RNA sequence: UUGACCUCAAAUCAGGUAGGACUACGCGCUGAACAAUAAGCGCAGGAAAAGAAAAUAACCAUGAUUCCCUCAGUAACGGUGAAGCGGGAAAAGCUCAAAUUUGAAAUCUGGCAACAUUUCUUUUGUUGUCCGAGUUGUAAUUUCAA
RNA sequence: AUUGGAUAUGCCAUAUAAAGCGCUUUCGAAGAGUCGAGUUGUUUGCAGCUCUAAAUGGGUGGUCAUCUAA
């Protein structure tokens, strides 16, 4: 029950070598402690971890350039996408609907004064 | 079924180990060497086993089955020349107001001298078409 | 659909007039046969004693009935339930025990050839 | 450990080939391997024109060349094709083996009491006995 | 010419059984035992012919005029028959010789005979035809047919044919009915199927 | 042999019996973000847990991913490493597959992520064993086969109330760049993990840490 | 209460609009006084009552 | 006895011995009718234990139904349908091929009185069992119209149901 | 208003009238003669049985009964006899005195021997005196039937009675 | 209250195995033969190709316990075999 | 030669039996447009079907089926929509396969013959006898509660 | 007039029989192209297709409980 000197000789079994380059491996600890209390607050929690995200990634790919290895994936690549194309397609659906909805409502919005004034 | 087996093959998508242990089934074990004719002629129509068929070994078949003059320059020009002039010969071979007064009050199907497209009016009708006017 | 309950009083008679019936042939012994004291299955209703199917053969067995002679006087055996508990125990076979004392049981004709 | 390893039968695999632009665009670590030439027209329009035996129509995504089924490949599609046994010497018809009844059993399978019925004279003729005598008296026999 | 539709599917059974790989618990069948062995256990089984319903019937009304008017026995002797009653003898090693018919329709019935007899020790015979096993019990067939006891005047001639058995059935064949059976072929047809197989063997796989 | 071409970390994914339709397109979900991963049959045992350790051996496969449905509600992922090794089990919640309408993440399929670890996950013994253990699994070893070569993803893991918080985003190169354009977009797997328990054996042996 | 099919084992429906008839349902066939009259209509003689 | 080495034999649906009779048997079938008599059930095992005894009175029809409703139902319909003074009692597979599912039907006659005499069997002639397969009423139909004891396995919420006191 | 009912309506063949609901009239006795003499035909069958002296249930009764008048551990128990009950009224004191008549009528169970019983239970006493029941049993010859020595006894017995 | 030890009743008893069953099965094995894939699973095994002879009965059979089940039935089988061979 | 048996035919052979109708309620199958619906197809009975747990539960446990009330517009599922428990009505339980009767096929249809019997000269049996069925298994015995 | 289940009583009764309970230094069989797996339809159940079992096994619930299908 939480028997933490075993817990810890565990992980000396299992301890992934610290001296492994980057690439092999590809995880980072953030050496900011992201704290967000308000748990409850989820968009606040979005931020938190988009900061931690683009820290953790800025870190990573400083790391990696002297890895000579290729962040970028080029514009020619055409393999397969963890996202299957036909409900990409639906997706892209999806956001023009919202966008459509949003752009009424904005028009909408003016003609409310625009009909007042004219 | 053989295309579809032999693309299987060359685009290794099903491992050729994992083919041959498949091959040991109820079928290769019913041997058929040295069987008469009146006997081997009825088990292929009947105990042959069902293989699946892709539509990609299909178009293979097709490839394999078209010949070199399949589609020559006469029978892509007059031939689809033929079927044109047919669908335009095909081509070119290819309402009344009536108001119920008089006889032409309560009637049921088409009145007397009525023939083609034809619409009734009764004069009740325009107190309601002004109303969808107005709608 | 519609579900009337016009029938209501009817059922009420014709079910009366069944148990009249029942009586009618079965004429000294009761219309419905003893059923066991059961504790219901669920921590709501496990403090209550409700009536069960039969008599376990366990329960025939200490109470001296057997579960072939049962039957004919009149206990229900359930084949199914258990005694768990001598609890459950001590309440059926006590009820076993009083219907066997309030129980009179009418001699049957039987058959003697003459001969051994 | 089990060493995480891949088995050389393992049904995954890498380069999965399919039917018919090519796919050359980048290989492991990312670099660009070069397009091989496309063939002689000379040479692509006779393929065209005499399919080799077992012409698969099926091009790895690296080569644009298509792959087409060995003499190996044809037999063992030969084979497996006509319902078969996929390997060409392995008996079907192996000679009987007693693994079980080589060796006798020297008990009896059963371990069951035996019945006085064996030992004494048969109760079924016996009743049918009193019966045919019951028949004697009564005049019916 | 035309032959009726149930004349060739007897005959065509008759040759697709014999062209057909008959696995070895099968292919037993067709080995039986020799004529003269044969005979001479019929002539055994025929003195332990169970009783007909008229003889026990005959019997039976005698012991009962006894008894109806004024009134120890010896065991009885007989081949013993039925499927099932057979196996359970087999099975509790009272068999001391077992006869099974070369031509159970379903062969599934005794197909597991042979060898269980073999598991067991117990002296086993193939004979030709379920109708001869059939007529010493009276029946029109009998499917396998156990001697378990015979009197002590036969002890002997049980034992001279036992003897028999094992040298004209088990020590023959033995290995004969460890191999797949079928693929018995005509003189001709053996070189025709070879010009058919050459032929199809030239452009004729698809 | 043992094997050829040895990957440093394969894994094993199994569904037990009775997994529901948002718990099956998770294991899809998963399974398609790591192709060092070996998808195979439902398993007949909802107890005898010991198997899994055959299976992993035949298959070569040292991480077990066990999705364990137990009276068709409650999801459960059981993460090993299948010789001997830690089991730790874990509660799934809130989940979000890729046919939801809101992401629109689009890393490539089988490109070895950038792993990000809370450092809460260095704070208890049993959490580093966690970090270590979830590490050697989404870190898709170099040469396993269907994986890309670039790198297109970050897997987000942070410990918040206690519960595993897992988010899957993409980096995009945004057009002036300028301050790291990691511009993330979630890609749409989203659950909340809750440690359960963890035994020192392969799905099996004395509990080490109790909830 | 009155039979639940109590004016509606006829058949008619209406002959449309622009004939100077009123809309009501009309029984179809001929050769009987009935064939031209009315029905399915409280207002209607052999109708249905409103709210049978 | 020797219905439980049948019983074990049939297990092995696949060996040497079940496979090559199931060759010659399903080529004799299809050289008969579609549906024929069977002068004796081919597992006579698995006849008894569902309910064929070898008396008068019992028949085996054997029929052949095409693969690709279970066969085994349209196995006894269509068995009932060809002797309609027949009741139809049960049914098990015998073989199969690449084209056909053999079946084997167990009949009684309920005019014989064999059967209308045999107290274990009477239950048959009552007319309540007029066409037992085709109202699903076999072992078969049971399990194809999901009766079954269990929690695997309309009109009451449908109605309204309004009482007098309401 | 059915075809088959304006049928019969239109004939002239009368219909087939049958009379006989009589609500109210509940099922006479037979079965018990003494019950049906002591039962009267107005009452209620719980009314009956309880006038009667008996239970017309052993079970909790499932609703109110009718007040006319303004009324005034395991072993001991598992082990103990519970001493019969009363006879509160004179039907059921009837009833049982009917019962114990009938039982002492027949009560005789035991039977005599047969010809052939009476011959094969005298030869194998003869030899083996008339205790060693077991001896009786072992003894091959005399005892054909192979009965047993419980079945010996229980010939012996019926024999001297 | 006060508990109480139930002995098992004989429905709980089906699922063990009689000698008589036991014996009968064996019989039945031995005469029948082996099915197409069971011929396959023990040839890999004689090659001593276990790994892929375990893949091929599971992916047979359906279930890694009855893929396992059948292994050891045949290869007592091989064992048995040449113990007599 | 003679004869067994298997399989398969034939008969205005001896004796049976099926169809069609009704169809409110009942059980299968099929099944739309706007609903395990209507229409279509199959098959029953006075009821049908279901039914003596490969059932619930997590308790101090329940105990075939059905139906009513409740659970409950609840859980779940995303508007659809249960079930266990609880209260009642009625209650009844069982038969096989798998066992060697093996000191005895102990079982049964049919023919013929008497003899009874009847809702009944119309119904239903019994006894005898003979031919068959049946050992590729008919009785007795056992069904897990054992 | 025709019936039903009892009661009394006569004759007949093939009981050399058949049962229940109670004891064990003896035994105790339990249903397969089915379950199941993969996959495709209909709505977990069921159907097709390919594959195809076991023997304290198998099913179902929560190591345990409960049940014993084809």
């Amino acid at each position: 029950i939480n028997n933490t000197v075993a817990l810890e000789n565990i992980y000396e079994r299992i301890k992934y070598p610290d001296d492994i380059s980057f690439v092999e491996n590809q995880a980072v600890t953030t050496k900011e402690p992201i704290i967000i209390e308000n748990v409850e607050d989820d968009l606040a929690r979005e931020l938190a971890f988009y900061k931690q995200g683009v820290s953790s990634v800025k870190a990573a790919f400083a790391k990696l350039r002297e890895a000579n290895v290729l962040i970028s994936r080029p514009h020619d690549y055409f393999a397969e996408m963890l996202k299957s194309d036909d409900h990409m397609e639906k997706v892209r659906q999806e956001l023009i609907k919202e966008a459509t909805a949003k752009k009424l409502s904005q028009q909408a919005k003016k003609q409310r004064e625009l009909k007042k004034f004219g | 079924e053989a295309m579809t087996l032999a693309q299987d093959i060359a685009s290794r998508r099903k491992s050729k180990a994992d083919l041959i242990d498949e091959g040991y089934n109820r079928w290769s074990f019913q041997s058929k060497e040295g069987l008469p004719d009146w006997f081997l002629d009825e088990e292929t129509t009947v105990n042959k086993p069902n293989k699946p068929i892709t539509k990609e070994a299909v178009l293979a078949l097709r490839e394999k089955m078209k010949a070199l003059n399949a589609r020559p320059i006469k029978k892509v020009l007059e031939a689809q020349g033929r079927k044109k002039m047919r669908t335009i010969k095909r081509l070119q071979r290819v309402p009344t107001l009536v108001v119920a007064k008089g006889p032409n009050k309560g009637l049921k199907s088409r009145p007397k001298g009525v023939k083609g497209k034809y619409k009734m009016v009764d004069s009740r009708m325009k107190k309601d078409l002004r109303a969808q006017k107005r709608l | 659909y519609v579900k009337t309950w016009f029938n209501q009083p009817g059922r009420k008679l014709r079910r009366r007039q069944a148990r009249q019936t029942k009586a009618a042939k079965i004429a000294p012994r009761p219309v419905e046969a003893i059923r066991p004291a059961v504790k219901p299955p669920t921590i709501r209703y496990n403090m209550k004693v409700r009536a069960g199917r039969g008599f376990t053969l366990e329960e025939l067995k200490a109470a001296g009935v057997s579960r072939r002679v049962a039957s004919t006087i009149g206990i229900p055996v359930d084949h199914r339930r258990r005694n768990r508990s001598e609890e459950s125990l001590q309440r059926n076979v006590e009820r076993i025990k009083v219907y066997l004392a309030h129980l009179i049981v009418f001699p049957r004709k039987a058959g003697q050839p003459k001969k051994g | 450990e089990i060493d995480a390893g891949y088995s050389s039968d393992s049904s995954t695999e890498d380069v999965a080939p399919g039917l018919y632009n090519l796919y050359i665009n980048y290989d492991i670590d990312g670099k660009k391997i070069t397009r091989p030439a496309t063939p002689a027209a000379l040479d692509s329009l006779i393929a065209s024109i005499d399919k080799d035996k077992g012409w698969t129509g099926i091009v790895d995504p690296m080569t644009g060349k298509p792959v087409n089924l060995t003499t190996e490949e044809l037999g063992l599609l030969k084979r497996l094709a006509q319902s078969e046994i996929p390997d060409e010497n392995f008996d079907p018809y192996p000679d009987y083996d007693d693994f079980f009844t080589n060796t006798v059993r020297e008990t009896p399978l059963s371990s069951a009491p035996e019945p006085k019925r064996r030992f004494a004279p048969s109760k079924h003729e016996q009743k049918r006995i009193l019966q045919l005598a019951y028949a004697i008296r009564k005049g019916r026999i | 010419v035309k032959w009726p539709e149930y004349i060739r599917l007897q005959r065509r059974r008759k040759i697709l059984n014999l062209r057909l790989k008959v696995p070895p618990a099968i292919a037993q069948f067709q080995k039986t035992l020799d004529k003269n062995t044969a005979t001479q256990v019929f002539k055994l089984l025929n003195k332990y012919r169970p009783e007909t319903a008229a003889e026990k019937k005959q019997r039976l009304v005698a012991e009962a005029e006894a008894v109806a008017n004024g009134k120890v026995s010896k065991k009885p002797y007989n081949v013993k028959y039925g499927l099932n009653h057979v196996v359970a003898l087999i099975e509790a090693k009272k068999a001391k010789l077992v006869l099974i018919a070369s031509d159970v329709d379903p062969i599934e019935l005794v197909v597991f005979l042979p060898a269980l007899c073999k598991k067991m020790g117990v002296p086993y015979a193939i004979v030709k035809n379920k109708a001869r096993l059939g007529t010493v019990i009276h029946q029109k067939t009998a499917a396998v047919l156990a001697v378990t006891e015979v009197r002590e005047e036969d002890k002997n001639e049980l034992a001279s044919i036992v003897s028999a058995v094992d040298a004209n059935f088990s020590a023959k064949y033995d290995e004969s009915r460890r191999k797949w059976g079928g693929g018995i072929m005509g003189g001709k047809t053996q070189a025709l199927l070879a010009k058919r197989a050459k032929a199809a063997a030239a452009t004729v796989r698809l | 042999s043992a094997g050829f071409v040895p990957i440093k970390q394969k894994v094993l994914v199994l569904s037990s019996r009775g997994v529901t339709y948002r718990q099956r397109h998770l294991l899809n979900d998963l399974v398609s973000m790591m192709p060092h991963s070996k998808k195979d049959s439902k398993l007949d045992s909802k107890d005898r847990l010991y198997q899994l350790n055959e299976l992993a051996e035949l298959y070569n496969c040292n991480n077990i991913f066990f999705f364990e449905s137990r009276r068709r509600e409650d999801l459960y992922l059981h993460i090993a490493r299948a010789p001997n090794g830690p089991t730790v089990k874990f509660h799934v919640e809130n989940l979000h597959t890729m046919d939801e309408l809101n992401m629109t993440g689009n890393a490539l399929k089988g490109s070895r992520p950038i792993l990000s670890f809370d450092k809460t996950f260095d704070t208890a013994p049993h959490l580093k064993v966690v970090k270590e253990l979830l590490q050697q699994t989404f870190g898709i070893p170099k040469g396993a086969r269907r994986s890309k070569p670039f790198i297109d993803r970050v897997c987000t893991l942070t410990i918040a109330d206690g519960k595993i918080w897992f988010r899957n985003y993409e980096i995009r190169e945004n057009e002036d760049k300028s301050k790291d354009p990691v511009t993330l977009i979630e890609i749409g797997p989203r659950f909340v993990m809750t440690i359960i328990n963890i035994l020192e054996g392969s799905f099996g042996g004395p509990v080490i840490y109790k909830n | 209460a009155v039979s639940e099919k109590a004016g509606h084992q006829t058949s008619a429906e209406s002959w449309g609009t622009g004939r100077a008839l009123a809309r009501i349902p009309r029984v179809g066939g001929g050769g009987t006084h009935r064939s031209g009259q009315a029905a399915f209509g409280n207002m209607c003689r052999s109708g249905r009552m409103f709210a049978p | 006895g020797a219905y439980k080495y049948l019983e074990e034999l049939a297990k092995k649906k696949q060996s040497d011995v079940n496979l090559f009779l199931s060759r010659v048997r399903a080529w004799e079938y299809r050289q008969m009718n579609v549906i024929h008599r069977a002068s004796r059930p081919s597992r006579p095992d698995k006849a008894r234990r569902l309910g064929y005894k070898a008396k008068q009175g019992y028949v085996i029809y054997r029929i052949r139904v095409r693969r690709g409703r279970s066969a085994r139902c349209t196995a006894e319909e269509r068995v009932g349908r060809y002797c309609s003074n027949l009741r139809v009692l049960n049914s098990y597979w015998v073989n199969q091929d690449a084209t056909y599912k053999f079946f084997e039907v167990i009949l009684v006659d309920p005019s014989h009185k064999a059967i209308r005499r045999d107290p274990r069997i009477n239950w048959i002639v009552n007319p309540v069992h007029k066409h037992r397969e085709s109202r699903g009423l076999t072992s078969i139909g049971k399990k194809s119209r999901g009766i079954g004891k269990g929690h695997r396995f309309w009109l009451r919420h449908n109605t309204l149901s309004l009482r007098r006191y309401r | 208003a059915n075809p088959r009912q304006r049928n019969k309506q239109r004939s002239g063949k009368p219909r087939l009238t049958r009379r006989n609901a009589n609500k109210k009239a509940k099922a006479k006795i037979y079965g018990n003669f003494v019950i049906q003499q002591n039962w009267d035909k107005h009452a209620t069958l719980r009314q009956n049985y309880a006038r009667l002296g008996l239970l017309a249930t052993p079970n909790y009764v499932t609703g109110g009964v009718e007040k006319l008048y303004p009324d005034p551990t395991l072993d001991d128990v598992l082990d103990k006899e519970i001493s019969i009950a009363p006879a509160k009224t004179e039907v059921v004191r009837q009833l049982e005195e009917e019962a114990v008549k009938k039982a002492a009528r027949q009560s005789n169970k035991m039977l005599p021997l047969s010809a052939f019983e009476h011959a094969y239970i005298q030869r194998l006493i003869n030899k083996y005196g008339t205790e060693d029941f077991e001896s009786m049993a072992k003894d091959v010859k005399l005892n054909s039937k192979l009965f047993n020595g419980s079945k010996l006894k229980n010939l012996y017995i019926r024999m001297k009675a | 209250l006060t508990k109480r030890q139930l002995p098992e009743r004989p429905s709980r008893r089906k699922g063990h195995l009689s000698k008589r069953t036991a014996f009968v099965r064996s019989i039945v094995r031995e005469v029948a033969g082996f099915a197409p894939y069971e011929r396959r699973v023990m040839e890999l095994i004689r090659n001593s190709q276990d790994k892929r002879a375990r893949k091929l009965a599971k992916k047979r059979l359906g279930t890694l316990k009855r893929a396992k089940g059948k292994i050891e039935e045949l290869t007592s089988v091989i064992q048995s075999s040449r113990l007599a061979h």
